[PDB]
């Protein structure tokens, strides 16, 4: 196989002698990039103001957030430096040597300001037409409010602050495409409030976190596409 | 060359084509090679399997490469594969047609197929002349959202490929599973995606090829592919005619 | 061996009989200094005030706090008495005696005022520079907003004001170097806000206590240094 | 050339060295290889062995010889041997130095030493130049009351010699046993006789260099030359400043 | 082996017929050059006068003659024509192709002229600074006399003229070495009058011939050096 082929091999040491991927030196063993994908990472951070909302905002969608395994297109501008000099995440890093995918994401969802009851609904197959979220007022008419039916969530901000829902993969095909351009990725994630709680004259401020389900996998391994270094900002 | 013919060539039957290869070749394979289970979920019709017809290697192509024009990752072939062999067939205006070859000829009549294929490419220089080519395939490479980066030969030397030395004028095979995001292609376009879309196929140029200042010796050089599929299933009987072939659209 | 060579003994009586380190008289035997050192301790304990933070601070360090077994520096100001008239601590004194350790640290990250998400993230391997904690707009570039893939955790104030997290031991090296001088230690731990909720017009008053882990261990016992009385202060 | 890397190489691994060789050599033997016995008789001191540093291959030259200066029977490399291989390493002075080449390190620290030694010398040519060499060693060579009627090729054919045609170009290896007036050699000037001068090496030109008449064909070609020591015994440890090392004397 | 070897052998016939090294048709076998080499040849022949002599020339040296197993050096004057014409023997020729040697010399001294007690006498290691004999006077103060203790022999000319003695080898190393250059050779070899017999007032014809014993080997087969054809004389 010519990916791995080593022809007229010249070695003048023995090989070194092995630790268990760590086993020996520190407890654990670091064998997998799937061990590494499953520890969380920001996935959108936003703010949301009243008057970029709809008009009645009784219980809406405050954004539609596309899953995608890789990330969501990133900008990098000077509100959240994080997106600027830290560049993407691990695990749009690690998604963008594999092909396609077949699993589920975890999502931590903490959106406060706010302190009402707030709630989270997934649309298996409603995509995939954007690599950004969608606010508010701008979400299409039949993506607004609460649907029927739809397997979704709900959660007092007065409680507990932090949403933790596991997303199915739910396709007519065989795979989900990892590195999407634009039925191919998770669909959408709606999160609305439930019914006006009046809201703070600056901002909900939003942010998702994911990772990797436990029956998620990475599937067919072609190359990595050219990087930049994070040191260089 | 000892013997009065030259050598002992070896040959490579499939159906009736036979092709002689006089050097150890260069394989690799794209993916696992498995056995289909799920695409009998989708379809109730029984898939038809026409051995005789589409098992039997094809040639593609010949491109042309020359001393002049070899830049590090210049691109001989970039082709959406299988669309480029399967649809290589054109009229006058350049709209495809799958009735003429024999192993296309059951594309023609079904709605959805399914085949793994094997890339097999050929260089035939003197002695005298160096080179070095990269021939590598990306599983559904035109939709990714940076598919013009992934055009260096850089990028290349990752994903499944296999290398052809011109020094020592070698043959190389490239093995590719079906591995595509539903259990079929479509074949036509239909129920207005582009047909039979699976990857891209790469060709580009590693080290450049490079000859002798003499006048006499040769500035170009041909390279020759040949394309077979292997576990060809199709399904969904329809006319001829039903469905239309519009001109291809090229890669950047 | 010449630390415990004991010539020419003259012992009047004969030795006193023993109650098993304490577990005679009292219920427990101490018989220990690893198991004194597993009481926790005050680490640093600072205040944060608007204005020596950053810029833009939202998701942002607070603190860079670098993970020693023995003590950060102490310098015994008017503001907390506690460094003053306590001096160190049992553990940086049980510490100075010893040269090496293997092992991590438990800490308890008291952080309110405030009251919102705020989030502890621990880099291995960024040392180790200093003997004081850096404050705000003073952390380095890229020591900001949080970084990906480090191990980190999260916490509402408004759920709980505690956060306990457990410090792991990564390092090439067979040991850490207790007292050292100013990649010996055990990193750096950042500790920061979650998205800038406005802070109150005085203070984010922040508290760090610190304890030896179960797998963690003194080395090679060396002399102490010269101490000082508490009681002379 | 008929795999995509031209061919399989073959590997002669030493110590932390690896010498590919592509072809088959060209061996001799200065003499019959032996156990050494009498050695013990001549020090009450252990003799100390350094497997990892003395046995592991050292290179030694690279000699150049062209198309405009080849006689019959130029000598390439005319030395005293092992003196020049282990005094190979001089400063600005031309004063040798035992220190810095980890083969040679316990040198430094010894008055007398005992070793066998092969020589190995590599010629890289292209194909269509064609020419010959030989190489032979003389024990104790330079004390010989004629020795430099021996110089000529037609006596270097009688000692003990291998052969490079450079049409071929092949390797050759040239096994020296420890052979000597004394169970010793001493490794510097002590007791005031030159140090560690066991013999000479000889590289004459047997067959003279020809290249094509071509302005751009190669009019000269390199030769390399590898030493290895394999039963080495050092003994009588020392300062390493208690003795001097002074320049070396040429040989005529 | 590069030296016997014999690549693409085209042999016509078959090989012939063996007589056992002439035993055969001869009596012997003349399979061995060390055999040739046992055979007597000259080795220094030379006169002596009164008046080259010493000044008291009571038992002293007429000759020092060093012991080589190749040759003395020749020199081809008028006076022995054999030097010129016959050139060397078949031992400094045998000699010649081999590197060392270890083994002792057989000797015939035919001293005679004078007809008295002569004695000859072994130095094992005084060597070895020359190619030519040093006659008389010029032999140096200490090898003048006679020595004590050195191996020696005595004998009469009127009993009988030719003294036949086998000189051993006696040295510090592992060989001698052949074709030395100018301890290395056989030492000397001392031979002088025992008390002033009257000397005749022409010469006392002196000369030597030599042997390889018993013991003795040559050792390293290098080549041998470019010759002269005797028939050019």
């Amino acid at each position: 196989m010519e990916r791995t082929f080593t022809p007229n091999v010249m070695q003048p040491t023995p090989l070194l002698p092995t630790t268990n991927d760590g086993r020996v030196t520190f407890g654990e063993a670091f064998n997998d990039l799937k061990d590494l994908a499953r520890r969380y990472q920001l996935y959108w951070e936003g703010t949301i103001l009243e008057g970029n909302l709809r008009a009645i905002r009784r219980n809406s969608a405050l954004v539609q957030l596309p899953l995608y395994p890789h990330g969501l297109r990133i900008q990098p501008d000077v509100n959240n430096p994080i997106w600027n000099i830290m560049r993407d995440g691990h695990i749009p890093v690690i998604s963008s040597g594999f092909r396609y995918f077949r699993g589920g994401l975890r999502l931590r969802i903490v959106v406060e300001g706010l302190n009402s009851c707030v709630w989270v609904q997934h649309h298996p197959d409603r995509p995939s037409i954007f690599s950004r979220p969608i606010i508010g007022r701008y979400i299409a008419a039949k993506d607004a409010y609460r649907n029927h039916a739809y397997a979704a969530y709900v959660q007092n901000m007065s409680v507990n602050r932090t949403i933790e829902v596991e997303v199915p993969f739910y396709q007519p095909g065989l795979y989900g495409m990892l590195n999407a351009s634009d039925f191919t990725g998770l669909g959408d994630l709606l999160i609305g409030i439930e019914g006006e709680q009046p809201i703070p004259k600056e901002g909900i401020e939003i942010s998702v976190y994911y990772s990797i389900a436990d029956d998620f996998s990475f599937n067919i391994f072609c190359g990595f596409p050219p990087m930049v270094y994070c040191d260089e900002t | 060359m000892d013997r009065p013919e030259g050598s002992e060539e070896r040959t490579v039957q499939t159906s009736n084509v036979v092709l002689g290869e006089t050097n150890i070749e260069s394989q690799d394979i794209a993916s696992k090679e498995y056995s289909p289970t799920w695409d009998r979920l989708a379809s109730s019709e029984v898939s038809d399997e026409y051995p005789m017809l589409t098992d039997r290697w094809l040639f593609w192509k010949s491109v042309k490469w020359e001393v002049n024009d070899s830049a590090f990752g210049k691109m001989l072939v970039q082709e959406k594969f299988p669309q480029s062999w399967v649809q290589m067939d054109v009229n006058v205006n350049n709209i495809p047609r799958y009735t003429n070859i024999p192993n296309f000829i059951p594309f023609n009549i079904h709605q959805y197929m399914r085949a793994d294929f094997e890339v097999k490419i050929y260089v035939n220089p003197n002695d005298f002349v160096s080179g070095w080519l990269i021939m590598a395939f990306l599983y559904q490479g035109s939709e990714m959202f940076d598919y013009k980066l992934r055009r260096n030969p850089a990028a290349l030397m990752q994903m499944p490929h296999v290398l052809v030395n011109v020094g020592a004028a070698n043959e190389a095979t490239l093995k590719i599973p079906y591995r595509y995001v539903r259990p079929f292609m479509r074949c036509k376009d239909i129920l207005r995606t582009e047909p039979l879309n699976m990857g891209v196929l790469f060709v580009e140029v590693l080290i450049p090829f490079r000859t002798s200042a003499a006048s006499s010796a040769p500035k170009s050089l041909d390279v020759s592919l040949f394309v077979k599929m292997t576990n060809a299933k199709f399904t969904g009987m329809v006319d001829g005619s039903i469905a239309l072939l519009s001109k291809p659209i090229a890669l950047p």
